[PDB]
This record gives C-alpha cells, structure tokens and sequence, in this order.
C-alpha cells in the first residue's frame, strides 16, 4: 500500500498521483 | 518535497498538494 511505497520506503510523484481521485 | 519518507501527517499533507482539486484517498491498512 501507499504506506510501504511512501513511508517505509522512499516515495515518488508516480507512486502518490496513483491516489489522487 | 515528494521524494523522501513521507509518514503520517506527512504523507497525507503531501497527498494534498499533489492531488490538488482532484481530492484523494488514504488508506493506511492496505
């Protein structure tokens, strides 16, 4: 989840558009 | 501001200027 890809590990724009609606 | 750990507070403050008008959802349990 977004966790994992962003908080445990280092995010990317890529990964957070993936959650905006 | 994107490219580093984002958690908690963080994340969802990232989310919000990222997604803008477009809104977005957090689902930490995933």
């Amino acid at each position: 989840g977004i966790v994992e890809q962003c908080c445990t590990s280092i995010c990317s724009l890529y990964q957070l558009e993936n959650y905006c609606n | 501001f994107v490219n580093q750990h984002l958690c908690g507070s963080h994340l969802v403050e990232a989310l919000y200027l990222v997604c803008g008008e477009r809104g977005f959802f957090y689902t930490p349990k995933a």
